[PDB]
RNA sequence: CGACUCUUAGCGGUGGAUCACUCGGCUCGUGCGUCGAUGAAGAACGCAGCUAGCUGCGAGAAUUAAUGUGAAUUGCAGGACACAUUGAUCAUCGACACUUCGAACGCACUUGCGGCCCCGGGUUCCUCCCGGGGCUACGCCUGUCUGAGCGUCGCUU
RNA sequence: GAGCCUUGAAGCCUAGGGCGCGGGCCCGGGUGGAGCCGCCGCAGGUGCAGAUCUUGGUGGUAGUAGCAAAUAUUCAAACGAGAACUUUGAAGGCCGAAGUGGAGAAGGGUUCCAUGUGAACAGCAGUUGAACAUGGGUCAGUCGGUCCUGAGAGAUGGGCG
RNA sequence: UAUAGGGGCGAAAGACUAAUCGAACCAUCUAGUAGCUGGUUCCCUCCGAAGUUUCCCUCAGGAUAGCUGGCGCUCUCGCCC
RNA sequence: CGGCUACCCACCCGACCCGUCUUGAAACACGGACCAAGGAGUCUAACACGUGCGCGAGUCGGGGGCUCGCACGAAAGCCGCCGUGGCGCAAUGAAGGUGAAGGCCGGCGCGCUCGCCGGCCGAGGUGGGAUCCCGAGGCCUCUCCAGUCCGCCGAGGGGCACCACCGGCCCGUCUCGCCCGCCGCGCCGGGGAGGUGGAGCACGAGCGCACGUGUUAGGACCCGAAAGAUGGUGAACUAUG
RNA sequence: CGCGACCUCAGAUCAGACGUGGCGACCCGCUGAAUUUAAGCAUAUUAGUCAGCGGAGGAAAAGAAACUAACCAGGAUUCCCUCAGUAACGGCGAGUGAACAGGGAAGAGCCCAGCGCCGAAUCCCCGCCCCGCGGGGCGCGGGACAUGUGGCGUACGGAAGACCCGCUCCCCGGCGCCGCUCGUGGGGGGCCCAAGUCCUUCUGAUCGAGGCCCAGCCCGUGGACGGUGUGAGGCCGGUAGCGGCCCCCGGCGCGCGCCCGGGUCUUCCCGGAGUCGGGUUGCUUGGGAAUGCAGCCCAAAGCGGGUGGUAAACUCCAUCUAAGGCUAAAUACCGGCACGAGACCGAUAGUCAACAAGUACCGUAAGGGAAAGUUGAAAAGAACUUUGAAGAGAGAGUUCAAGAGGGCGUGAAACCGUUAAGAGGUAAACGGGUGGGGUCCGCGCAGUCCGCCCGGAGGAUUCAACCCGGCGGCGGGUCCGGCCGUGUCGGCGGCCCGGCGGAUCUUUCCCGCCCCCGGGGUCGGCGGGGGACCGUCCCCCGGACCGGCGACCGGCCGCCGC
């Protein structure tokens, strides 16, 4: 606001001349001398609690769960059940995550990023972003964003040669650096498991830039990768284990309802 | 107005601060502007590296901070004339020239010496006329950079002693106990005092 | 995708601009496509229409066949006028229908020397 | 049987709420650093063919000249339709112009009363005679001209 | 959500059908013409019956009170679709020279005058007006200002700040 | 024409000072403060008081304790004691 | 034919008009003619507690820097010889200052209401204490034999979390006593045994982020005054020259 | 008595030139309250702020120590994080509240009065010439300023003068032109890719499916806008160290104008005064036995003066040189000119103002201050007939729609009219229970239930039952044929043809150095480089385990469509 509803000087009445309590703009002829001054309740009003420019808005997050979540975000990309479960269409795409060579990254026409694109089967996830670019719902069309365009495959690369160029105007693309990894754009609304298409190069410095679990990581200086909370987690080979089977009570599926 | 088992508060918010409020919203527009500003001094000014003149090797007064080291100001006239230069002179060749810094160390004082020594090592110049003063032929080809990054010389350098070896020795072990620092302050708590007394005993015959 | 900082994507701006632009703006805005055998012909895509062109109408409620010659240009309304495309009033007075020149289909321009100079721009503009 | 009163539904009348749009605000940030005695900000008055306001201008008054673009402005009659003459409109505007009051400046301001210089006609000339042009505020700086001093001194009656 | 649609979205109405105890919701029928919703997370200027609540509109009162300070109107004719009110003749009255008369200072600013209309305003009405639209009207050596001082207000010299 | 706000003027009534005078009007501080009136916006489920001790320039108020709700933790039983 | 239903009507019974101040409201207590829109616990800082997450005796880049000029990029990634710094790992005193390990065995000085030497263990003991471990014994279609098998248990032992007590160590005062050392023998320092006060130690749990509740300062749940100050405008009404 | 010179002066409409006022968001100087809190109110807090007054610039102010510190010392000013809600102030109540370090941004230093030396070698003005385009600036001749003091050399970091040594020869201001520059320097004009193709609806389409086995076409251009509605291609525009022209600014390169620094020795010079400080008094501060400022009085020193956070005396030590001045940087900006964006509002909201808004209007005046957006794609704004004097109406017509007819999108509630139904003495209205009437819904009303098996009656088909031909999977065994996973030794093999870390080493290694007697001594000390050893990854064959989501092939039993 910043500015006040203030503008009005105006008095209140008291006790004889009984229309109210609140302050009344002071004046003749004019007809809106007489009527609400500032308040909450008035026509033309100061509202209560006025925005403030010193709000907390911007939020710190520790860098060590900023990794976690990167980590996190991409781990969950791996898996075929999650990212068709967030909804790429992954039916005629071949295995997980995509590694193309060392010459896509050189392509300066966009003609053969999409022909990599319909070799590659991800032509249909395009697709769906072109079938989906409907108008925005509500009062958020008058401030520029009048596009409904819903996020497709990203392409994470390293040592730029034109690859900007070359998926730069196609719909739902992510432009994605190897050293600058986005959780925004990894993990879009909090949703993990995006679509993914790694370089050869790239794929090759997720281990130089994190590591396994016995080295550390040689481009981060103090990061290691977490711990592991269940190590062989499939609850099922567990429960149907003989180790686990040879301590039972015995199966009671006995119900013993209520007798009249 | 109070409450709970909870601190006593005194905050300073009775002064008008609604008016005086400054919020870093244009902090990456000041980053932006002092990028666009140490990169136009590379283009325009020369090649000269950044953070042009050379600081010293300084130490911090306290009894807190006098562990560690420094980039100080300026290379302390009596160390500037130890190296042998004009004040102006040394000005244009680099050397940061401070009037005020006095020097007590002998150490410190061949320690910046022998850092201008390496400085007049690492010094190539370029006049305009080709009558050839304190340069050559193409020293390593414009000296294969342009312009450095943070400090010339690393100007920290955390000296790093570490006397690793020794053996246990004689009765320092059996000498230099807790005692010595209780007997030092209680002697230079009662210097005066004795020396009070002996003027009085000399006065009393 | 907008990369220069010095343009808007803002819809209240572009549509002051465009709804507030001088005549001259307004010439470049009201311009119209050409027909295949004139732009093969002459390898121009876009010119502005004046008062001597010959206009087939594509769209609107009066569609193809219909090569007439415009007469008035109103770049306050954003509508030129056909000459063959009528409509009569109430009392059996003609009136021209509000046509935008985006919906025209230009046929034949008329030739003067800024306008061969302009094609000449055009063509070499366009390599 | 009707009249009057009440409750729903349809339609009609006052009403402009909700919904849809925004040449409008609000905030944040970047770029620049710019008023006047060579008349600033502001105000009064005037200017269009038909023109009250806003807008734009100052007796050259809805704009002048020039550059760029290139066939119009428009609600209506007119007017240049010329473009192998000079070219309408629009934007830029760097050249001209910018009534009066206003720091406002000849006085206070009642559009009054003057005072000098020059130019045109009026008894061919001042002598409180018509029109036009220029000058005429305060303080102060440097320099020029004049003179006041029983402030100090030289030469002389 | 390969969501919905100009073969009809939001909004609104509805003696329709139904669900949930409830906050509410879905579908049927009609006006409407261009944007809307479900789930998962996120952030609110987030839910109204009151505050002699603010703004805007509308009832009972109610076709009620009231159109009554200053003696008073009447006949005929005319313009007019239309006259208790406009105009003229005539009759009767009032103001009765300290005026309900003839002109001014201040104040109003076109209200002054002519033509035309009568929605609008005149508390009924109009053919009428100070309403509306159009077009006109203020001519000075000798009327006044301009000149002069009055009570006073005021700048320079000067002083104070 | 002169006297302009804690000032003016007053044959004195505290009367007048632009419908306001026992301190004018306009704007700002200012959204002044109020232990004091009024109001405070969807549903369902579960639990659920007090008007009492002591202290305070305290008696229309507040602090403390009591009453209450929420969040848990440590254990105990399910198989002559 | 059937139908509950925001439709209408009738009948039997019950039923005072809502909101609040109050011990008490339908009140002869107050607000409310009706309807549509707006309208009242927000935000910042600080603290405390609870919860969730990451790292964990460490934690945190919020302050800057590095990348090529990118709409989303006022985002994000990295620094590590950028950890300066905040909080915590050490407290007690007004302060000079001082500052948290003891226990067992053998020897000696008269094992003296008494200090030293050599070796070993290492954050003490008591009563409870979830859990855990050992186990007499018993029990599975006929005999000796067996391994896992069905299968509990009197009693015994080691004892998390914390509770209650005792003892121990650190600092400041108080009481009583003897000894040691000399970069210099002095109104120099240190040590011993008791009783005390401390927000202490007695194997440390913090830091950052986010949400919820409560308090405080900010206009702060919304509206409300008699009043005060600052600077200007009025003698066209009235009062007096 | 007169003339002349200097000094104090006045005069002018003398020649030339300067200040007034506005804006005031940021900045500088003065002074300046109270509401509020302390639950009361005086000190205090609000606050050295609101208001008032004076000024300038894009920044201003400050700025080269009369500084901080007290130890192994730093070193102009400014801005941020910490210091720190700490030291401290305060009816020690409420509350108020710094600084030095340290890490970063940026970093540029200097000059004059005095002391002296140069014959005033200095500056302003007038007149003519040398001179160039878009204009005023070096040199020639005489009128002033100035010796009561111009300029040169000088500034507390020392400076100057005279010999000795050894080299250097020098720059700042003009003017014509060549290639550039980090966005490919600044601004403006005008131009730059690709469907408008057949069907379908629609008033209109930008809607809906498709364009051969090469995805109809473009993309460094799928941002946005208008277009009869929802577009990347239809149009401005969007991407591009994309492309052309004109204008301006910078650094390269011919003339003119000026041009001796460093080290040793000797001699000489060496500073800012009603100013500091003291007494006293007001305001302010965290500053207390007085932090700063100011009024009055007293009022300096020269081995001096100030500071060294408790007043004073004696003594020692550290640091600085005050009473003269300039300077860009990081910082601020709710005024202005242009620009872009938004988890913000959407005509009772957002600025008071989306619109002829500071407008209408009110008050004598200071001042107060509104209401008010929407026809349709296009006006095609209803020709004509008819009633009435007209307002208005009935027909006809335009449009997809007058159910959009001039405050005209959508059109609710309160209120009113009419129609239809029902009812009416306990004012109306309500809850529980039914009954009657009416609208509407679903269904066929003495005929409506389905899915499976079997015994019966006709037609039409081919598997299935068993096998051959074939692909794909499930399952385990020889872990056979080879990969890979976990630990273990080994070749230390990539240790020199390896990555990282170690206040663990090697003074028998090297370089830059110091010490003792050009050389010797590890005789001892520092920095940098080489490698010795430790803690994880890269190979290999030999072995162990799992063949575990790590799977290929062969064989086996059992599925499978054709
Ligand atoms: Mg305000
Ligand atoms: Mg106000
Ligand atoms: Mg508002
Ligand atoms: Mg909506
Ligand atoms: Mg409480
Ligand atoms: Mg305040
Ligand atoms: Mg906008
Ligand atoms: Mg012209
Ligand atoms: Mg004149
Ligand atoms: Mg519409
Ligand atoms: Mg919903
Ligand atoms: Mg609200
Ligand atoms: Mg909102
Ligand atoms: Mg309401
Ligand atoms: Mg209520
Ligand atoms: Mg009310
Ligand atoms: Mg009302
Ligand atoms: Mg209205
Ligand atoms: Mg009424
Ligand atoms: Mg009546
Ligand atoms: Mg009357
Ligand atoms: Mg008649
Ligand atoms: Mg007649
Ligand atoms: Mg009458
Ligand atoms: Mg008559
Ligand atoms: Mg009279
Ligand atoms: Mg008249
Ligand atoms: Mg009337
Ligand atoms: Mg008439
Ligand atoms: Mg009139
Ligand atoms: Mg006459
Ligand atoms: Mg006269
Ligand atoms: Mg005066
Ligand atoms: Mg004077
Ligand atoms: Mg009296
Ligand atoms: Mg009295
Ligand atoms: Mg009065
Ligand atoms: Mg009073
Ligand atoms: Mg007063
Ligand atoms: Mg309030
Ligand atoms: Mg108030
Ligand atoms: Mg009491
Ligand atoms: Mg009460
Ligand atoms: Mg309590
Ligand atoms: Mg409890
Ligand atoms: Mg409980
Ligand atoms: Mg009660
Ligand atoms: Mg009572
Ligand atoms: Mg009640
Ligand atoms: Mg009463
Ligand atoms: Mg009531
Ligand atoms: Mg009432
Ligand atoms: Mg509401
Ligand atoms: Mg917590
Ligand atoms: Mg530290
Ligand atoms: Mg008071
Ligand atoms: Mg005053
Ligand atoms: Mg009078
Ligand atoms: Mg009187
Ligand atoms: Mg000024
Ligand atoms: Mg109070
Ligand atoms: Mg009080
Ligand atoms: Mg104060
Ligand atoms: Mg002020
Ligand atoms: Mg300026
Ligand atoms: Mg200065
Ligand atoms: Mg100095
Ligand atoms: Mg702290
Ligand atoms: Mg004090
Ligand atoms: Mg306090
Ligand atoms: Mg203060
Ligand atoms: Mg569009
Ligand atoms: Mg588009
Ligand atoms: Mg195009
Ligand atoms: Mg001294
Ligand atoms: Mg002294
Ligand atoms: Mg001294
Ligand atoms: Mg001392
Ligand atoms: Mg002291
Ligand atoms: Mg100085
Ligand atoms: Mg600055
Ligand atoms: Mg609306
Ligand atoms: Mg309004
Ligand atoms: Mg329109
Ligand atoms: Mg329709
Ligand atoms: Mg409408
Ligand atoms: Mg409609
Ligand atoms: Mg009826």
């Amino acid at each position: 606001s910043e500015l006040a509803g203030h503008q009005t000087s105006a008095e209140s009445w008291g006790t004889g001349r009984a229309v109210a309590r609140i302050p009344r703009v002071r004046g003749g002829g004019t007809h809106r001398s007489g009527q609400g001054a500032f308040g909450n309740m008035c026509r033309g009003g100061r509202m209560f609690a006025p925005t403030k420019t010193w709000r907390r808005w911007h939020r710190r997050v520790n860098t060590t769960q900023k990794r976690y979540a990167i980590c996190s975000a991409l781990a969950a990309s791996a898996l075929p059940a999650l990212v068709m479960s967030k909804g790429h269409r992954i039916e005629e795409v071949p295995e997980l995550p995509l590694v193309v060579e060392d010459k896509v990254e050189g392509y300066k026409k966009t003609k053969e990023a999409v022909l990599l694109l319909k070799k590659l089967k991800a032509w249909n996830d395009i697709k769906k972003v072109y079938a989906s670019q409907r108008m925005r719902a509500g009062k958020g069309k008058m401030r520029n964003r009048r596009r409904i365009q819903r996020r497709g495959p990203c392409i994470i690369y390293n040592e730029d040669n034109g690859i900007i160029k070359a998926f730069r105007n196609i719909p739902g693309i992510t432009l994605l650096n190897v050293s600058k990894l986005n959780i925004l754009k990894l993990a879009p609304g909090g949703h993990v498991g995006r679509f993914c298409i790694w370089t050869e190069s790239a794929f090759r410095k997720l281990d130089e830039l994190y590591g396994t679990w016995r080295k550390a990581a040689s481009l981060k200086s103090n990061y290691n990768l977490p711990m592991h909370k269940m190590i062989n987690t499939d609850l099922s080979r567990i429960l149907k284990s003989p180790e686990i089977q040879r301590a039972l009570r015995a199966p009671r599926k006995k119900i013993h309802r209520r007798v009249l | 107005a109070p409450s709970r088992n909870g601190m006593v508060l005194k905050p300073h918010f009775h002064k008008d601060w609604q008016r005086r409020v400054a919020t870093w919203f244009n902090q990456p527009a000041r980053k932006i502007r002092r990028r666009k500003a140490r990169q136009a001094k590379a283009r325009r000014i020369a090649p000269r590296p950044a953070s042009g003149p050379i600081r010293p090797i300084v130490r911090c007064p306290t009894v807190r901070y006098h562990t560690k080291v420094r980039a100080g100001r300026g290379f302390s006239l009596e160390e500037l004339r130890v190296a042998g230069i004009h004040k102006k002179v040394a000005r244009t060749i680099g050397i940061s020239v401070d009037p005020r810094r006095r020097n007590k160390s002998t150490e410190s004082l061949q320690a910046n010496v022998q850092r201008l020594k390496e400085y007049r090592s690492k010094l190539i110049l370029f006049p305009r006329k080709p009558s050839a003063p304190k340069k050559g032929d193409s020293s390593a080809e414009e000296l294969k950079l342009a312009t450095q990054l943070t400090g010339p010389v690393m100007p920290v350098r955390n000296v790093y002693k570490k006397e690793k070896a020794r053996v246990i020795t004689e009765e320092e072990k059996n000498f230099k106990a807790f005692a010595s620092l209780r007997m030092a302050r209680a002697n230079a708590r009662l210097f005066g005092i004795r020396a009070k007394r002996a003027k009085e005993a000399a006065e009393q015959d | 995708m907008k990369f220069n900082p010095f343009v808007t994507s803002d819809r209240s701006k572009n549509r002051k601009r465009h709804f507030n632009a001088p005549s001259h703006i307004r010439r470049k805005i009201m311009s119209s496509p050409l027909s295949k055998e004139l732009r093969q012909k002459y390898n121009v895509r876009s010119m502005p229409i004046r008062k001597d062109d010959e206009v087939q109408v594509v769209r609107g409620h009066y569609k193809g066949q219909q090569i007439g010659k415009v007469v008035q240009v109103y770049r306050k309304k954003y509508v030129i006028y056909i000459e063959r495309v009528q409509r009569e009033k109430a009392n059996g007075t003609t009136v021209h229908v509000g046509i935008h020149p985006s919906k025209v289909v230009i046929t034949r321009l008329k030739l003067d020397k800024d306008r061969k100079k302009i094609l000449e721009r055009k063509a070499k503009s366009r390599q």
